[PDB]
């Protein structure tokens, strides 16, 4: 009548868990996979960063009035937001899209100053109340708005080369204006038809100002419409034109690498993170995560589940 | 299940034993006890560690964003990046199934596996002395003192001591 | 002299398998997981649907004869073929592909009047032998080919404008025509130098009739390309020409979701299914398929293989 | 084979079983007879079961299309569109060989295991009263009426009522 | 391990057994000796044998290049190639890894499972004749020759030839 | 006193693993299943192959001096090298990328003859100091530049086709001069406005020469920018053009499929392989590889991981 007996431990409300064999076991304890709770703030401790609030990243190398704090710095990590102004007077960039990448991806720009000069029969100083400044009329920080000196003078076929003397590629950009009236042209520049050629080493394009009726925005019912390249170090590019061109008084160079934030979330000086997305910041050491398809940094890997249960106990045989 | 133990020969779990996950209940001339086997407890808890260890921690390489969240892209190659992610989450989400399937059916057939190690261990070191009641219990024909239980669960019971007394008992 | 013995079943022809151990392990029964036999048909049950037939997406919007009974409508799958015709006149569309997948993955259409008027001095009625009707030349139902009503006279400089008075985008095409010789050109506009400017408050482009000698197609030598954009709501539209241009007398309104088929597979509305491809309908429970790599709907993931068999049985050893 | 029974100790399979996975042959003084037992079986049945329903039931996402199959398509994104969804391809199909390879492993080794299972608890409810052939056999060193054989295969069989006497043949 | 016998109830392997990779050790009248079984050995040796087989040996799609190595390329397209092509790469590294983990542990335990089903094969064969030490041991009450020897690890061994008189020596 | 014993055996310096549960098993012995170390050589064994060298697969179709050597042949694998030439006289094509993979997937080039004849009034055997030859200046040997054959005339408005005879689609290569002044488009063509206008069944565009000051390159500040389609069987393709046109001598004919190979390794006749990258060549039967995210042909799939161990033994425990 003398006995040992052998027993292993249960508890009373067990977790349910999927197995290859049975997709409702009860063990005794399990642990998530999928992380589903992120914060609703962009975690910055740690990081040399920059908001850009309402300064679009485009608007930081033209330089729009909204990114007159954003025109030179250095970062380790960019942040846009949804405001965002690159066009006080209104327009569109060929190739927006890789642009702004570029610059998302890049913690930190130079100005770097063309030299270019215009002088008599030019008048290198147009404004326009769409981009206001201190207050008054003004213009994007780093063009010229060139139109004729006087009257509705035919403008001066004109030449300016930008030397790249630097050991880096530079960014420059540029504008051509299209105005709204075949009257509006003529005023500013020529009865001449007009012309803006641009060339360096790897670079040729030509652009021709065109005129037509067109929505007021803001504003305005003329447009101008940039364009960029890379000019490689000890290559020249030159600008030949007579007339609408919005020519570079500084280019700009990328600096380093950094990381690219869209998001309208609050920023916190306090947490650290290195997965963030629209609707913030994702902190976990879970491999997986159901917050967003769409993040940046070392983050999760997304999927589409709620939760899933990794058995951290036995199979739970109560009574 | 797999190895039999752990709701198999065993009917239930011991939701009294709250010192570790496997132990020993007996009963002797001074009574009843129970106690936990702190060794097996550890093998398995071990292994859902480095399970753990495994899931959390992974070096994961830096992506930037390819879709602008506020811009409008281009239609065609904001539709070949649709087919791309919808993919590669079809795949991870996939992945994510079977491992916790399969790491379950593992981590539930090994604690059986390290219930019925113990099982075979004390098995073992009775020989002759005890058999099997078929439901976890080793029936003891001998007096087995609470020091002799004790020297049970701590692996140094000597069966030569009480073997011909227990070989006695046997056949009556 | 008594005893019981314990033993499992068998069978005379087992099943070949595959394991992580041995690639022909012989068990008792298993079952097929890759999908290899489809449906040599358009399984539509349940699905209020589109054959185009020979009417291509596109002549849906800007009205090729072939698409006449296309022009309007709902659905909620659209059905493209092989055969299919866009451009009764030759020519070509600027971004096609992108516009036929926005158009494949709409279900449904519809049609708002522009309103444009002409009238003297220029002849909105031009038709062509390439775009027959009933029977007779005729033209695209949804545009214009606007001509020098007398002469080879010089084409009046025009103003219209589309005001999107709706609340959702609509979805405009215009065509430009290319003649084949100088005289062509100068017999439908004028001796003038030619252009088309198109503007709203999101697009401005603008386009130059060009002339050049051509293989004949189908028909003519001449082309008409087309182009389109999205007029957002409470937004207007303009287009300033000097001839050249194919105006629009309707817009179109791309309306909700709907999946987009292309295969030349038989019609049968007797059979439900969720995946399709060029040869035809899948519909099966298994996770994979080795049909096609190219399918579209709720599909099994294609793979590279003819058969993987599951064991659903033990190993078999049989005697 | 992992659990020794199902081609290890047992030589074969019986082809005569058709009433389930798992069975019983008795040879007793009233002669032959072969039985299934249904639990066991449906341990395993039930099992391969759960993997069917994983297996098929798969919540899909809509795919559009990004390829026209009637169009010529630009070649550089055509390229890169290829790229991809060979890509994706390897992946799926390595994918789907290992699933067979590891499930199939499992399916067999589990069916090894409630084979064994079944096995282990004969022996354990016969305790001294028998012993093991070691193919699969159990010797019954006492009258086993059909009757008895059925106890055995209906989990009922009490070992004390035929202990002592089977104890003896033991030793002769 | 799994299966209590490797790194279990043998405490350790044996560096001096070099042809192959199970075996026995005895000692009897005539002295010590070693020997390996070259069946269990071939069972555990030709399932890894299996696996490389597996692991080398897949037929790979022809992939031609997307990148230009020389060239520049355009740089959304650039990044939305390198989105893909890092998400691809964290699928296999993430696959690569799962395989090794799973199959290492799988070839460990089944190398744990032979060792066990050749003990459980000795054990059988010997009925009554010995028992179970509990450290891979049995010992045997009777004079077991080394031709004796030779029979039990020839799996020829006959129980019944020494039963009675190994059933002696039992109760003394 | 008698008893046998079961053991397995162990080594002395066993090789550490992974497993689910545990991150350093010491098992026997194990295997590497990453390939880390390739082969710095091109392994070309059993290919009918060609190396370019200095010529780039472009050239090959326009015919710079580069590519004298390689403007037919055929083959099944290409080496293209870091050094390549494309360009003697400075420029670029529009779709580049696309054109040189078609042609690094090809396996081989025909060229056919166009049949051009130009004639009185026009100099068809324009060269430049930048396309030298043996030696002396010369040009692409697959086009011809066109240039008033006097003076600074108007060049002819002229007409030429090519017709595809052939059951196969040819690729037709042509470029269009973009000068540096006025004056030089005035002395190789007219004062007239340039225009050149390309038009088969499926294809139709046209090109503007532009002047405009750019830096100089090699060379010359003009440049030559390349154009192309393919002109299916039994279809026309035809050159209208008043001055301007690079015309093509001969077109060329994309033959099979073939390898396209991008590294700078030496070839090594002695070696087969199915895999390549930049660095060379990769031999493995190892299902995974850490040397490139960058392969060409049929490869092991990289990781990111210099080593994962395969256990192809049991648990070690010595002593
Ligand atoms: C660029 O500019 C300077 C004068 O502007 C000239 O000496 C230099 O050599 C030019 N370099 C190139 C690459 O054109
Ligand atoms: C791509 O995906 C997002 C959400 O999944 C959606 O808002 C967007 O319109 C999609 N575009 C296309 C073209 O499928
Ligand atoms: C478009 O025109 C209407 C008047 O026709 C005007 O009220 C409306 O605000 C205009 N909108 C834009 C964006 O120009
Ligand atoms: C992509 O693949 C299809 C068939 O698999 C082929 O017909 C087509 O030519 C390919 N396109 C490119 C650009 O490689
Ligand atoms: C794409 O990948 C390589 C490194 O893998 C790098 O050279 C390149 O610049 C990356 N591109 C972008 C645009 O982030
Ligand atoms: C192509 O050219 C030839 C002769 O110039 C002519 O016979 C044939 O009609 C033409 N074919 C097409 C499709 O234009």
């Amino acid at each position: 009548g003398d006995k040992i007996c052998l027993g292993h431990h249960a508890v009373a409300n067990g977790t349910i868990v999927k197995t290859l064999t049975n997709e409702q076991e009860e063990v005794t304890n399990a642990t998530e996979t999928v992380e589903s709770t992120g914060i609703n703030r962009l975690c910055m401790k740690g990081r040399k960063h920059k908001d850009l609030g309402n300064c679009h990243p485009i608007g930081m190398l033209i330089g729009t009035p909204a990114c007159d704090l954003h025109l030179t710095g250095m970062w380790d990590t960019l942040i846009e937001r949804e405001n965002a102004i690159a066009y006080c007077y209104p327009g569109a960039t060929v190739n927006v899209e890789a642009l702004r990448q570029k610059i998302m991806e890049s913690g930190g720009i130079n100005k770097i100053s063309t030299g270019f000069t215009y002088g008599s029969s030019i008048n290198s100083a147009g404004t326009t109340r769409a981009c206001m400044r201190n207050g008054g009329n003004s213009f994007y920080a780093e063009l010229k708005w060139l139109v004729s000196k006087s009257k509705g003078q035919n403008f001066p076929q004109t030449t300016n080369t930008y030397r790249n003397t630097d050991t880096a590629e530079h960014l420059i950009m540029w504008g051509i204006h299209h105005p709204s009236s075949t009257q509006e042209k003529n005023d500013l520049y020529g009865t001449q038809s007009l012309s803006i050629s641009v060339g360096s080493s790897t670079y040729r394009n030509n652009f021709v100002p065109v005129v037509g009726a067109r929505p007021q925005v803001n504003g305005q019912s003329g447009r101008i419409d940039f364009h960029w390249t890379l000019v490689q170090p000890g290559d020249n590019i030159t600008f030949s034109h007579n007339g609408g061109l919005i020519a570079p008084s500084r280019v700009s160079k990328l600096i380093g690498r950094g990381l690219g934030i869209q998001s309208d979330a609050p920023i916190d000086n306090n947490c650290e993170s290195k997965c963030f997305w629209r609707g913030g910041s994702i902190n976990t050491r879970l491999p997986f995560q159901n917050l967003s398809p769409r993040t940046v940094g070392q983050c999760p890997k997304y999927v589409n589940r709620r939760s899933l249960m990794l058995a951290t106990g036995m199979r739970n045989v109560p009574e | 299940g797999l190895f039999g133990a752990i709701a198999g020969f065993l009917e239930n779990g011991w939701e009294g034993m709250v010192d570790g996950w496997y132990g020993f209940r007996h009963q002797n001339a001074q009574g009843t006890g129970q106690a936990a086997d702190y060794k097996s407890t550890q093998a398995a808890i071990d292994q859902i560690t480095g399970k753990l260890n495994r899931l959390v921690e992974k070096t994961n390489t830096e992506f930037e964003s390819i879709e602008s969240e506020f811009s409008e892209i281009e239609h065609q190659i904001g539709n070949v990046i649709n087919w791309t992610k919808d993919s590669i989450t079809d795949i991870w989400t996939y992945q994510a199934e079977l491992l916790v399937a399969m790491e379950n059916q593992h981590t539930i057939d090994m604690a059986d596996s390290e219930m019925l190690n113990l099982y075979e261990r004390v098995r073992k070191q009775l020989r002759q002395n005890a058999e099997e009641d078929g439901k976890g219990c080793f029936e003891i024909y001998h007096a087995c003192d609470d020091s002799c239980m004790e020297s049970i669960r701590n692996n140094t019971y000597d069966h030569s001591q009480y073997r011909e007394e227990a070989l006695l008992n046997r056949l009556n």
